[PDB]
């Protein structure tokens, strides 16, 4: 395969890096009762328990639950990586 | 020996720390018992017990792995004549070469040990630490294993200023009278600067070319040779071929210092 | 890197200090260096044989040696291209070493695959101390694996009671296979003594690798179910 | 590579065996060769493996545990017991039972007297162990001694590779509970090895192997060869191996 | 009931290890993923589309040698004969 | 005679600090089969005796680590250079009135 | 308590890199080849800096070349550069 | 000379190669040579390598491609997955024959196809293994459920006698959290040097 090697750069880091954390529980049960009374009228007895839990969920405040070590190791081992020819 | 050791009662079983005890001497005593073992290689024999410069050979310096040059793409060509061949994609450095160099290298350290001088081995290197302190240890010499402050030679003042220094005999014995303190500022710079890991510290390197020092380095097949007095053609990488020629360097600077003492006596 | 004047100059700088009187007293290294002095000719040095097939380098095969006809039945009457062409970098970098028995090993894993899984300790012991008589396989220091059976190889090929190599090869690989089967049979046997004899083994292989299974779907379980939750949401 | 090791006049122990018990070539049999011929199988099944650094003993209880490799542990197991034995056998390197000994030996076996235990243990040897195996006066954790037999390469170390009883012939309702309750104990562990804890401490090993006797004494008189054996051995050795 | 994709079905007659049951292998897997490479000129395939058609986007455009992975030498003949054909009725 | 340094880690960065940490590895690989089973000095205590402003947490954590170990060696078979060397780093009621009741 | 300046120089050659100050005293002597003042374009403002650069030399084919820098006035720069020929001092054929 | 002694070292007994340490493909037979340290070469991180191996290895096994790359690290993976399989393999002791009517390998220009069995097992075929409660007939051994059946290191083709519903159906896609006990009636070996076992679900 065709390889691509990068010229010397002053520092190799992502700008940005995700952490990719799950989604909020609290949400998903919100999007759970919304798509229940998309269905079964407006407020049927079927989605009961599901409002409950929502309340439970968002009692102390509207979100239940309140970083990725990426840039320390490039940035340590960018030296080591490099095909840089010698001094 | 053992002396806060309470024993369990006669008609009670042993306790804990008995058992211990009687472990131990079982050990000590008929363990080790059935067979012996020669011709296998412990790692901490060759720290403890490293042979003369005389007594090493091309094979035990193989069985080290001290011939497993960096590799084929991280060539510095200034190396070019240590090495024997390709293999493995990796450079072999010659190693009837490395010899005669580890034995110069070997008559300098015993050289300036003999003379009285201050042998420092440095060594960055994560596992290095322990047998470089031995080997320290072993004459009377110092050592560095975390990290190298950039100018402990060139601006040696204002590093190793507020250390203590001591006075010294013929022989190794501190005589202690105080130093004054004209005394004690003035630098105490090494007689012998000995590295593992000349690649990782140029800067250490460049001190001593520059603070007027002999030095003696493993240059690896990626290693500029030009940068030290005495280089040791090898393979500064493994641990344990770095640790068998710094054990031999320790032992040929331990003989210089037996040496010194005995022409003291005299 | 330039090759650096300064580090090996230490005692010609310092007796130059000497001789001024910049320095009063001379170092506890000086005598030493002089005596035991540094290389400080750092040449790029042309070898001319290949140590590990004892080929020749440096030599060109000539137009007048080269007599008789070629493949094609043309008879060289000139130089070709790379004839003339100043091979000098050949006698500088330094040599690729070749072994016969490298290909005899590539072969034997290739026929054998599970003699891969059986672990390979790299850690030298003494080289010089060893002394192996290959008349036999079975050495002291030395394990049974594909080695010993190339080592046995090459010592046929020497003495020539197999003028071939791949006869030896095999002639090797049939000494190897009944070892091997010999061993085998120990182990098995030695399990069925232990079983008769009333002892007790707390964990065997089999059931190691199922408790170690286990757990692993253990964890997959727990991440599955969020998983589906957070499909299903 | 394991090696035999160097016995004390060695040339004396060539030239005439041991006094009493062992001939010049029954002694030969024994050590000078079949210690040997272990050794060597020993350094060829674990030549390459991690086991060459060790012991014998380590070796052993690294092994214990393992069901596969039993023939590393048969083989390292022997070599121990077989120079226990001799060190047990050996002239010298006249010394009398220690008195710690006998005060421990009393508190074990009721009150008996050595010679009474030394029956006991002869007619242990001859009932239990048939074919090969091994007789050891053993001490564990609790200070009081018992005696221990081995049916071929059975430690007398750990209990799980005692091998104790030959379940090739019929057993005892008594003998199989308590096999039960020892494979209890095993699972109880919760190792991932699976290795109970032991401190089992052999203090008379004897060789009821037919290297040892069947030269000198015939195909029978293996109790005798043992008697003899219980008569003259190193007290001096016994006792260094016998207080914690 | 679970679906397909968090579960490694192992083949019949593969051997497997304990860490091949977890979701770490299996994201491993997802991460981890002709005639034309065979080694003959794509010129010969000029009258025949269906065998081009395969190195060509759903639209039509021709697929880039990061995408088809030929030698670029293979991927320009590919290329040529592409554009022969779109020149000719037949694609 | 000859002016030298006192410790075999001079050159290094905290020579002091590391000096210390030697003598307790020293220790501990001399007892390391000592079978095992607090007022440890604080860290500007530490410093005074040790690498003053070149003493990093890193190297008072590692310190408590070897002190702590050390420590822990049952105490029936605990040795006396060792508690030497573990030496150096060591250190109104109410009531009711007359008629029985409580001011506050 | 409380030609000099040269003593001086010499005295903290002799503590940091243990060269002999008594030499460096007499038989060393000193020349000044360049003398700048030079500046800096600072957010501050132009910032100067006087620059010496001054041989010494042994008259015996020992001779060193030496510079120095200070924002206070030139006497330290001199001195800077003094104390770093001292430094640099090298054995021409 | 030192060549000779090259060639005869460790490093270049192990045979080298550049397949993948991580191939996702059908693994039927070990890709790599493990190799193994002992616990006090481990300690001070020694492999009998070019380099020094990273103190995060706390496994005494790995496999390697490289020595030393340009990346300035060798190229490995800590894991000797392999050995196990073929000791789970031993202990099952179903004995490998060929299906086909042919000789054994064994007994009596190259040819780089895998000659009988790869060596996972030099055991033969004819004999019995008595216990202390009789000569088993039956090989017992526990295994998971897929769907197939992981039968210690191996999958493996099953058969039985009624589709059990009460453990299948009550957890359709979580069959492989539940061990059930299987009997092995033979092990035949392919071409492609795949290890095709049969077994058979006891209850
Ligand atoms: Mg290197
Ligand atoms: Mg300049």
């Amino acid at each position: 395969p065709p390889v691509y090697r990068l010229p010397p750069l002053p520092r190799l880091k992502v700008k940005k890096p995700i952490i990719r954390q799950e989604a909020n529980k609290c949400l998903v049960l919100m999007s759970n009762l919304l798509q229940c009374w998309s269905s079964y009228g407006h407020m049927s007895p079927k989605c009961a328990g599901l409002v409950t839990e929502l309340k439970s969920c968002t009692s102390e405040s509207a979100l239940g639950k309140r970083k990725s070590n990426i840039n320390y190791h490039a940035a340590r081992l960018y030296d080591r990586i490099n095909g840089k020819p010698h001094d | 020996p053992y002396p806060n050791l309470i024993p369990s009662a006669n008609d009670k079983p042993y306790s804990s720390q008995e058992l211990f005890l009687r472990q131990l001497n079982h050990s000590m005593r008929t363990a080790k018992l059935g067979a012996t073992i020669s011709k296998v290689y412990y790692p901490h024999k060759d720290i403890f017990y490293p042979p003369l410069p005389e007594n090493i050979t091309v094979e035990s310096l193989m069985s080290a792995g001290v011939h497993l040059g960096q590799s084929t793409s991280l060539w510095r060509s200034s190396t070019q004549s240590y090495i024997y061949g390709e293999y493995k994609g990796i450079h072999i450095i010659d190693l009837n070469q490395t010899l005669s160099y580890l034995k110069r290298a070997a008559k300098v350290v015993e050289g300036v040990s003999e003379s009285g001088g201050i042998i420092l081995f440095l060594g960055t290197r994560q596992g290095q630490k322990r047998g470089l302190e031995e080997a320290a240890k072993k004459t009377h010499g110092y050592y560095v294993s975390t990290r190298w402050i950039p100018g402990t030679l060139t601006n040696s003042t204002e590093i190793s200023g507020i250390w203590e220094k001591q006075e010294i005999d013929s022989n190794d014995n501190p005589t202690e009278r105080a130093l004054s303190p004209n005394e004690t500022s003035k630098q105490v710079k090494p007689d012998l600067l000995v590295v593992l890991n000349p690649t990782e510290n140029r800067n250490a390197l460049l001190e001593a070319i520059k603070s007027r020092v002999p030095t003696i380095a493993i240059i690896d097949t990626d290693s500029e040779p030009s940068l030290v007095t005495y280089p040791i053609p090898g393979n500064d990488d493994s641990l344990r071929s770095v640790n068998f020629l710094l054990g031999v360097l320790a032992r040929a600077g331990q003989r210089g210092l037996q040496n010194r003492l005995a022409r003291n006596n005299e | 890197m330039k090759i650096q004047t300064n580090a090996v100059n230490v005692l010609q700088r310092t007796s130059a200090y000497l001789k001024s009187g910049l320095l009063k007293e001379t170092p506890a290294w000086y005598n030493v260096v002089a005596s035991i002095p540094p290389s400080t000719k750092f040449t790029r040095e042309p070898r001319f044989k290949n140590p590990s097939n004892g080929h020749i380098i440096g030599k060109l095969v000539d137009v007048t040696e080269q007599p008789h006809a070629n493949n094609k039945g043309l008879y060289k009457t000139r130089p070709n291209s790379s004839d003339k062409r100043v091979g000098v970098k050949r006698l500088y970098r330094p040599p690729k070493l070749t072994y016969v028995e490298d290909r005899l090993r590539s072969l034997f894993y290739k026929q054998h695959p599970w003699e891969l899984s059986r672990p390979k300790i790299l850690v030298e012991n003494e080289i010089g101390d060893e002394n192996y008589d290959w008349s036999h396989m079975l050495q002291i220091g030395r394990p049974l694996d594909g080695e010993s059976v190339i080592q046995r190889t090459m010592y046929l090929i020497k003495t020539k009671q197999y003028g071939d190599m791949v006869e030896a090869y095999d002639h090797a690989r049939y000494e190897f296979y009944a070892l091997r089967m010999q061993e085998e049979t120990e182990q098995q046997v030695a399990l069925e003594e232990a079983e008769m004899f009333g002892s007790l083994f707390g964990v065997s292989a089999i059931e190691h690798g199922i408790q170690k299974e286990q757990e692993v779907l253990d964890v997959w379980e727990k991440k599955v179910v969020e998983e589906t939750e957070l499909m299903a949401a | 590579i394991h090696v035999v090791p160097k016995l004390p006049n060695s040339k004396a122990l060539l030239q005439n065996g041991v006094p009493n018990i062992l001939s010049s070539s029954g002694f030969k049999t024994v050590w000078f060769d079949y210690q040997r011929y272990l050794c060597d199988k020993l350094t060829l099944a674990t030549a390459g493996q991690s086991l060459e650094s060790y012991y014998p003993f380590h070796i052993l209880l690294k092994t214990a545990g393992n069901p596969l490799q039993s023939n590393i542990f048969n083989l390292a197991s022997s070599i121990h017991n077989n120079h226990l034995f001799v060190e047990n056998i050996l002239p010298s390197a006249k010394t009398e039972p220690s008195r710690l000994f006998l005060s421990k030996i009393k508190d074990s076996f009721n009150g008996s007297d050595w010679e009474v235990v030394k029956e006991e243990m002869i007619y242990r040897a001859e009932n239990e162990v048939l074919g090969q195996g091994w007789l050891f006066l053993v001490e564990n954790n609790e200070k009081k001694l018992f005696i221990l037999t081995s049916n071929n390469n059975g430690t007398p170390y750990y209990f799980p590779r005692n091998q104790s009883f030959d379940l090739n012939s019929a057993i005892s309702i008594d003998e199989f509970a308590t096999l039960k309750q020892m494979k209890e104990l095993i699972g109880k562990s919760t190792k991932l090895n699976g290795k109970v804890q032991d401190w089992t401490m052999p203090i008379i090993c004897v060789n009821l192997w037919d290297h040892a006797y069947l030269h000198d004494y015939g195909v029978g008189n293996r109790s005798k060869y043992v008697k003899n054996v219980l008569d003259n051995l190193n007290w001096s050795v016994v006792n260094n191996r016998i207080f914690s | 009931k679970i679906d397909q994709s968090l579960s490694k079905k192992l083949p019949k007659g593969t051997i497997y290890d304990p860490f091949d049951f977890s979701m770490g292998r299996i994201h491993l897997d997802r991460k981890y993923q002709d005639i034309m490479k065979s080694g003959a000129n794509p010129l010969e395939f000029y009258a025949r589309p269906r065998i081009l058609s395969r190195y060509v986007t759903s639209t039509g455009r021709i697929q880039h040698r990061d995408i088809t992975g030929l030698s670029a030498k293979n991927q320009r003949r590919l290329s040529k004969a592409i554009r022969r054909c779109q020149a000719i009725g037949l694609m | 005679r000859r002016i030298v340094p006192k410790l075999a880690t001079f050159y290094s960065a905290n020579p002091n600090h590391e000096d210390r940490i030697n003598r307790l590895e020293r220790l501990l690989r001399k007892y390391i089969k000592l079978p095992s089973q607090a007022p440890w000095i604080s860290f500007d205590e530490y410093a005074l005796i040790g690498g003053g402003t070149k003493l990093k947490p890193t190297q008072y954590t590692q310190l408590l680590y070897m002190l702590n170990k050390l420590h822990n060696i049952d105490p029936q078979l605990t040795n006396d250079e060792i508690t030497s060397e573990l030496s150096q780093y060591y250190k109104k009621i109410k009531t009711l009135d007359e008629f029985g009741r409580s001011i506050a | 308590l409380p030609k000099s300046k040269s003593a001086d120089v010499a005295a903290g050659l002799h503590k940091q890199t243990g060269v002999d100050p008594d030499y460096i005293t007499r038989k060393l002597t000193m020349k000044p080849l360049v003398m700048k003042r030079v500046s800096n374009q600072t957010g501050k403002g132009k910032i100067a800096s006087f620059y010496a650069l001054v041989v010494v030399g042994d008259k015996n084919g020992m001779v060193g070349l030496g510079e120095g820098k200070s924002r206070e006035e030139m006497s330290k720069a001199i001195f800077k550069a003094h104390w770093d020929a001292v430094r640099n001092l090298k054995e021409i054929p | 000379t030192l060549a000779e002694l090259l060639g005869r070292s460790r490093i270049a007994q192990v045979a080298n190669n550049h397949k993948p340490l991580t191939y996702t493909g059908k693994k039927f037979h070990p890709t790599h040579q493990i190799i193994e340290t002992k616990p006090s070469t481990l300690y001070r991180q020694e492999w009998g390598l070019k380099s020094a191996i990273p103190s995060k290895i706390k496994s005494r096994y790995l496999v390697y491609n490289d020595l030393d790359t340009l990346e300035r690290i060798t190229t490995f993976e800590p894991r000797g997955g392999t050995q196990w399989n073929r000791l789970r393999f031993q202990e099952m002791g179903v004995p490998i024959v060929s299906n086909i009517g042919r000789q054994n390998p064994f007994f009596k220009k190259f040819n780089t196809e895998i000659i009988g069995t790869g060596g996972l097992s030099y055991s033969l075929p004819g004999k019995l293994k008595n216990s202390p409660n009789g000569v088993i007939q039956r090989t017992v051994v526990p295994g998971r459920i897929l769907n197939l059946a992981a039968i210690g290191g191996f999958v493996a083709d099953v058969v039985f006698f009624q589709s059990p519903p009460s453990s299948f159906n009550s957890m359709g896609d979580f069959i492989r959290m539940k061990t059930f006990l299987f009997e092995i009636l033979e092990a035949s070996m392919e071409k492609n040097g795949s290890v095709s076992m049969h077994a058979r679900l006891l209850e």
